[PDB]
């Protein structure tokens, strides 16, 4: 029965990640004093099924001048993956018990722009190959920070399993410890998933909707939930990586309930960024990272490595 | 600038001691691994749109063989177990370490990279990749001497001489001559060695030092073509004068020193009887011998036509004086009743 | 770095320690020409142990 | 197998 | 209402023309149209490209949106007011609905 | 004089500055620590391997 | 407010940190090597298990 | 391999159900690449950077690096850290030291 | 048994198959990806598992990437597939029925943990080697 | 107003809450109770060996 | 660029270039003849420090 | 010799063939050679995982990285063929 399991795991999460965009024009919206979506609901709550329906209803051309093979395999890879992270996800029991899962995550998270590499290759469009470009640009730039900061944490709870990280938490939680790198993972995640200031893959209006142009309706229907399964996803990570709970195993769904407020208070905050700011552009968005980020990234690393023998407090 | 220069330089030294010094295969592979990395850069100083794919030949055949190298250790571990050098243990990969070091040498029919890679790089990176490239394959030939296939070691040690021969009247242009030059050398080196590895080393040290006197004059009189070359009899007659005589040793006229390689050689495969391979071998040294003689003749020899522009060019002195020249001459010359200190190598 | 013994890690077993030690023990002044006849024997058991 | 060099054939499981 | 300003034909579906258009612009306008996934709407808006409106009598203009694009519905004003815009699209929905 | 333009730094690239301070006191200040030598020997004391008799 | 009062209460954040993980963690050490000391004196008689459970299915497989 | 057959197996079924479904009607000049809405001057070409791979490979030569930063949290726990210790460091230094260099050679 | 891991190697192979013919590097580029994570699999059937999330991240994570870089630079217009050539879909069935006949014929944890205490030496000649690479690649670019 | 916005998030919570409860349960519905059973080691695993014969 | 403008016959190395146009060459004989007189004169034997 | 690594150890030899047949462009090459390095990389691991050889567990992570080191090195090499012709072998 480990099959329904799985499917037990798959349908909430889709639910959830339409009911995220529902919530995105809300709060989105309240930010701006607009009321968000209203009408259809009573609450908005009936809109992302009708949008949906909106959208596979609508008809998905296949473009003249695509090639088509990598066009249709792109979108599959990136519900594909950006379900198959959620796997060793400690909740508070992990689906899976991965004896090193974390590095696992950053496997998937780097397969994930791959993605979009092809996706802006085989539209064929000006606008594809160029916001394509950047993309994979401004993704691997944060990568390499990403896992160097995501290690330097991972020195003290004392191994890539990622269960022991809730034992390591039992009390002050990682990010007293070490909070200057839960920022950089906080922006890493903030730029890797492509958001708000660090907004380039979209384009917007820099390059109208940038490399998922091209797609139409049922393909952009999945990069866009993917995408926003990356964003949910990024977040409980963060959540169960820098803010640790009380935990009785004989009462496994409290500590759950904990879990959901303290990822979700995190995944607003994206959407409270989106309010407000301003996109830093493809120059500067590599110089904050190559110039400013990384360094204190390698100091702190060093740092890290080095409080466990100073304080005779390995893990 | 020199200071990020002398350190790429440097680190091939390193990247050539390693190999001599490290016993473990994997730092082998190591030691060629990062000689490369560092031997490509010091090919594009200058850089020329012809460098660009001399240096594209040059690492794409030094990759693909590291590649086979690498590939032929792990099956040797497969079925042995082993790391240290020593015998290997399964000839279908011991052959592949052979290739793969035949490619590194340059040895026919492995060679074709040689005479083009030359071409594509000024004399002085062209001298350092002819002499210091060839110690590290040949550092690690002589630790696996042991168990080598005879056969295959042979055929390609001729080979070497056939190709290093016949390709070598052709060409004009000097460089490309040096070219044909060293892979026909290699061909004696490598002859040798499945016999008796310190006779390998003697002639090791005589070729080195006589491409260096090679390389150091051709720096001295900046001649490339073989007409370039020509004219410098008048300007500066000495190191034409002396073009003749490095010349004949390379050629090993036996008062010259480098007949000493050959005529060690001679001895000790005959000791093994099999004394129909060297007279084909010393047969076809001739041959080589020829061009050096031509390209005496356009030389110092005989006088080509001198151009007038280059009156003027006598008021002025050349400089940047190359110490270590004249005794690379010198001993690359005169040593011959020194032979036996050659079992100093023991 | 070298040989499957030799002191490894937390002291873990090489698979095939054991032929190995003997075939090593049986391998030293005779150096490597009459090891390939004498030793032989080992040499094979301990094939037999990677393969 | 006859190629190259011998391959002993059967399961991986064995070794 | 749900609906929402996104750029880029292919995912987006009724377009609005406000402004008046023009000869050089048209055949742009042309191409979009017909790069859009059907079920592909337009609206015409204002006295604009309703038909030229107040510039119908000039060279460049290219009297209404009608003669590009089959237009559905109309939402004269100069500009409309926006809420009559408002009432226009509701209106369009109420047209939708009866498809 | 060295001291000054420390100054100037902290007012020019103030996050390569704090880099570079824990960035060398990270090396420089372990060997103080006392603790260390009992945090080597921690790891003396734990045996995942069996006491063989 | 004042720039120092930033670094101030960060830094003082971060010992707090660090003395109470240094605590936890090496109390997890303690009950960690006292878990060893568990499985240690567990394991003889499972080496005889394995043993005798080898030696038996080598017999049976012989015959 | 139970989870990426379902998870790809579902995503499969929504490219199916995304396609053979609205069953309309495509034809030329919809099917057009979009440029804004005036034609292509021409088909994706050459949109060449020395600026690209100046970095890019720098990127690949870090990610290198932190392939060997992996093992520390194992490699903290061996018996003799002293001897560990400089190399954990020196690693990170020079990591440092290639930015470095690269930081001022512009 | 299930044979899964040898026939991970057989899809592993036709994955060198349909890469090591040649039709546009960005399609051979997605025949690295398929030998990638197969080859990940492979080796994590033996339980290496460190190793095998290596290759599946330093690798495909790192290099296919870089060479979704290069194909910006080279492309040309009308790259081809492998059926767009006699010679390359020639040679992709000259893989097959080879493959196809030879078908018809933890310790790693303190094993890696090892290289900084107990192997300082390599650890030297790789950080001295990838700096020098930098360097390399500098003097080549500038 | 602004609490208005709760229908939409409470909705998420729950989807989010769903995997988490439905995994725990289902564990200690085929294992009896017991809490499931890691096996991060080989050793472990041979408890889960020595075990499954036993009973 | 400042190395190039030091040792100057390497400004002048590509000048005496061989084309062999009959205006511009000279035979043998005549430029044996001439540089042998040009070591005739009292500064030129040597290099200058020396003579 | 189970017959998996002799089925690795022939996804060398087609690894090797696609290399030297060489053709067109030669981006394809720096691909084909990288996927000899990673056969080589796998036929190395999954014998360290056999006989617990442990310290060689070491082995082929270096081993990689001067691998994909030279790679990493080789597209430079491209860009400046590719700088002056967009790039072709012939
Ligand atoms: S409607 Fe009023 S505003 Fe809009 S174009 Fe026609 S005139 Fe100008």
């Amino acid at each position: 029965m480990f099959m329904i399991n799985i499917l037990s795991l798959i349908i909430p999460i889709l639910l959830a990640v339409a009911f995220l965009t529902l919530v995105e024009r809300k709060v989105l919206g309240y930010m701006q004093l607009r009321k968000g979506p209203n009408v259809v609901g009573p609450y908005g709550l009936l809109q992302p099924i009708a949008d949906a329906l909106k959208l596979f209803t609508k008809e998905p051309l296949r473009p003249a001048t695509s090639s088509i093979s990598m066009f249709i395999i792109a979108p599959i890879l990136a519900l594909s993956l950006a379900l198959t992270m959620w796997v060793p996800l400690p909740m508070p029991y992990p689906l899976i018990n991965m004896n090193l899962g974390v590095l696992f995550m950053l496997a998937m998270s780097s397969l994930a722009v791959y993605s979009i590499l092809w996706s802006g290759w085989a539209s064929n469009s000006k606008y594809a190959l160029i916001g394509a470009l950047r993309a994979v640009a401004q993704t691997i730039s944060y990568e390499v920070t990403l896992a160097i900061i995501l290690l330097s944490v991972l020195l003290m709870n004392g191994s890539y399993t990622l269960s022991t990280l809730i034992t390591t938490q039992e009390h002050i939680w990682m990010i007293f410890t070490s909070w200057p790198l839960a920022m950089m993972w906080f922006i890493s995640t903030l730029a890797e998933t492509n958001r708000a200031p660090f907004d380039l893959t979209e384009g917007e209006s820099e390059l109208v909707s940038g490399f998922n142009v091209e797609y139409a309706a049922g393909p952009f229907a999945m990069f866009f939930m993917a995408e926003y399964a990356n964003i949910i996803m990024m977040n409980a990570f963060t959540a169960i990586l820098f803010l640790g709970a009380s935990h009785d195993p004989h009462t496994p769904e409290l500590y759950t309930i904990n879990f959901v407020l303290k990822t979700l208070a995190l995944t607003i905050t994206f959407l409270w960024i989106r309010a407000s700011y301003p996109r830093f552009r493809y120059d500067q968005l590599m110089h904050l990272l190559w110039k400013s980020f990384l360094p204190l990234t390698l100091a702190l690393c060093m740092w890290h490595i080095s409080l466990p023998i100073m304080t005779a407090s390995i893990p | 600038n020199p200071i990020i220069y002398t350190t790429l330089i440097m680190t091939v030294m390193s990247g050539t001691m390693l190999v001599m010094i490290s016993s473990h295969w994997l730092l082998i592979w190591i030691g060629f691994e990062m000689n490369l990395l560092a031997m490509i850069p010091v090919l594009m100083k200058n850089f020329n749109p012809r460098a660009t794919e001399a240096a594209t030949k040059y690492f794409l055949t030094q990759a693909t063989a590291s590649m086979m190298l690498m590939m032929a250790i792990i099956i040797n571990l497969l079925y042995s177990g082993q790391w240290t050098i020593t015998k290997m243990f399964n000839p279908v990969a011991m052959t592949m370490m052979t290739m793969a070091l035949a490619m590194k040498l340059g040895l026919s029919p492995f060679h074709f990279w040689v005479p083009e890679v030359t071409q594509g790089i000024s004399l002085q990176a062209g001298l350092l990749l002819l002499t210091w490239q060839k110690l590290a394959p040949l550092s690690v030939l002589c630790q696996i001497s042991q168990s080598i296939n005879p056969n295959l070691m042979l055929t390609m040690a001729m080979l070497s001489i056939l190709i290093g021969g016949w390709g070598g009247l052709n060409q004009t242009q000097l460089r490309k001559i040096m070219a044909y030059s060293s892979i026909a050398h290699m061909g004696w080196m490598t002859a040798v060695l499945p016999y008796n590895t310190t006779m390998t080393i003697l002639n090791l040290l005589i070729y080195i030092t006589m491409t260096l006197a090679m390389f150091m004059l051709l720096i001295h009189s900046s001649a490339t073509t073989t007409l370039s070359l020509s004219h410098t009899w008048n300007k500066m007659p000495v190191i034409t004068s002396l073009m003749m005589v490095t010349l004949l040793s390379m050629g090993g006229l036996p008062p010259l020193s480098g007949f000493m390689p050959k005529w060690m050689i001679i001895q000790e495969m005959t000791k093994n009887e099999s004394i129909i391979m060297p007279t084909l071998m010393a047969m076809t040294a001739l041959l080589n011998l020829y061009f050096y003689m031509r390209l005496a003749y356009s030389s110092s020899l005989t006088m080509f036509p001198s151009t007038n522009n280059m009156k003027m060019k006598w008021q002025f002195e050349h400089t940047k004086q190359m110490k270590l020249l004249p005794t690379m001459i010198v001993l690359s010359t005169l040593v011959l009743p020194m032979t036996p200190a050659l079992s100093s190598l023991n | 770095m070298t040989i499957q013994s030799a002191e490894q890690p937390h002291k873990i077993p090489g698979r095939c320690h054991a032929f190995e030690k003997e075939w090593i023990e049986c391998a030293h002044g005779i150096g490597g020409i009459r090891a390939e006849k004498e030793c032989k024997i080992e040499f094979d058991d301990f094939v037999e142990c990677l393969l | 197998v006859e190629i190259i060099f011998k391959f002993n054939g059967l399961g991986d499981w064995v070794i | 209402f749900g609906v929402v300003f996104r750029a880029s034909p292919r995912q987006s579906d009724v377009m609005i023309v406000a402004g008046t258009l023009t000869n050089k612009m048209a055949p742009a306008l042309r191409k979009v149209y017909d790069q859009m996934p059907e079920p592909r709407y337009v609206v015409s808006m204002g006295s604009c490209a309703n038909g030229g409106g107040y510039y119908h009598y000039s060279y460049s203009v290219v009297r209404g949106c009608d003669r590009i694009v089959p237009v559905d519905i109309y939402v004269p004003g100069c500009p409309p007011t926006a809420e009559a815009l408002l009432y226009g699209i509701l209106q369009l929905q109420r047209k939708i609905k009866r498809e | 004089r060295i001291a000054s333009f420390l100054k100037n730094a902290w007012a020019k690239e103030p996050v390569l500055v704090a880099s570079f301070a824990i960035g060398g006191l990270a090396i420089i200040l372990p060997s103080l620590s006392p603790y260390t030598n009992y945090a080597i020997r921690i790891n003396r004391a734990t045996p995942y391997n069996y006491p063989v008799p | 407010l004042s720039g120092y009062s930033m670094f101030a209460v960060g830094i003082g954040t971060l010992l707090f940190g660090y003395w109470s993980m240094m605590k936890w963690n090496r109390e997890r050490r303690r009950l960690q090597i006292e878990d060893f000391e568990a499985r240690i004196a567990l394991m003889p008689l499972f080496q005889a298990e394995k043993d005798r459970r080898v030696l038996q299915m080598l017999r049976e497989n012989l015959e | 391999m139970l989870t990426l057959l379902t998870n790809v197996t579902l995503a499969s079924l929504l490219v199916l159900i995304a396609f053979w479904l609205p069953q309309l009607n495509a034809y030329s000049e919809k099917t057009s690449p979009y440029e804004c809405g005036f034609d292509p001057m021409g088909s994706a070409r050459l949109p060449f950077s020395m600026k690209f791979f100046l970095v890019a490979i720098t990127f690949l030569l870090f990610d290198l690096e932190i392939a060997l930063l992996l093992p520390l949290p194992w490699a903290s726990q061996t018996n003799n850290l002293k001897t560990m210790l400089t190399m954990a460091l020196f690693l990170l230094i020079l990591l440092a030291a290639s930015l470095a260099y690269e930081w001022t050679q512009k | 048994t299930m044979y899964i891991a040898f026939i991970l190697s057989t899809i592993f192979v036709i994955g060198f198959v349909g890469f090591s013919s040649k039709p546009s590097p960005i399609y051979g580029g997605l025949g690295l990806i398929v030998s990638g994570g197969v080859g990940c699999g492979i080796v994590l059937n033996f339980g290496g598992s460190f190793l095998g999330l290596m290759v599946f991240l330093i690798y495909l994570g790192g290099m296919l990437v870089v060479f979704g870089y290069t194909t910006a630079m080279a492309t040309e217009m009308y790259p081809e597939v492998w059926v767009s050539n006699k010679t390359v879909f020639g040679a992709f069935v000259s893989g097959l029925m080879m493959e196809f006949c030879m078908v018809y014929y933890s310790e790693e944890a303190m094993g890696i943990a090892a290289l900084y205490s107990y192997g300082t030496w390599l650890v030297i000649v790789t950080g001295w080697s990838l700096l020098i690479g930098v360097v390399v690649i500098m003097e080549i670019t500038r | 107003m602004w609490f208005e916005i709760l229908p939409g998030i409470a909705v998420m919570a729950a989807c989010l809450f769903i995997p988490g409860m439905a995994t725990a349960h289902i564990h200690k519905f085929t294992n009896g109770g017991k809490e499931k059973r890691v096996a991060h080691f080989s050793y472990q695993w041979n408890l889960m060996e020595r075990d499954r014969r036993i009973s | 660029l400042r190395m190039l403008v030091q040792n100057k016959l390497e400004v002048l190395n590509y000048t005496t270039i061989p084309v062999y146009l009959p205006e511009i060459t000279i035979g043998a004989h005549q430029s044996d003849r001439v540089f042998q007189k040009f070591t005739e004169l009292p500064g030129r034997k040597y290099s200058p420090g020396y003579n | 010799m189970p017959l998996v690594y002799m089925n690795i150890i022939m996804a060398f030899a087609i690894a090797l063939a696609g290399l030297l047949m060489y053709r067109s462009h030669l981006m394809s090459s720096l691909l084909c050679l990288e996927g000899m390095m990673l056969s080589l990389f796998i036929m190395s691991t999954l014998i360290i995982l056999n006989t617990h050889f442990t310290l060689a567990n070491m082995m082929p992570i270096i081993l990689l990285v001067f691998a994909a080191c030279e790679a990493a090195l080789g597209l430079s090499l491209l860009v400046m063929v590719s700088n002056t012709y967009g790039t072709d072998y012939v």
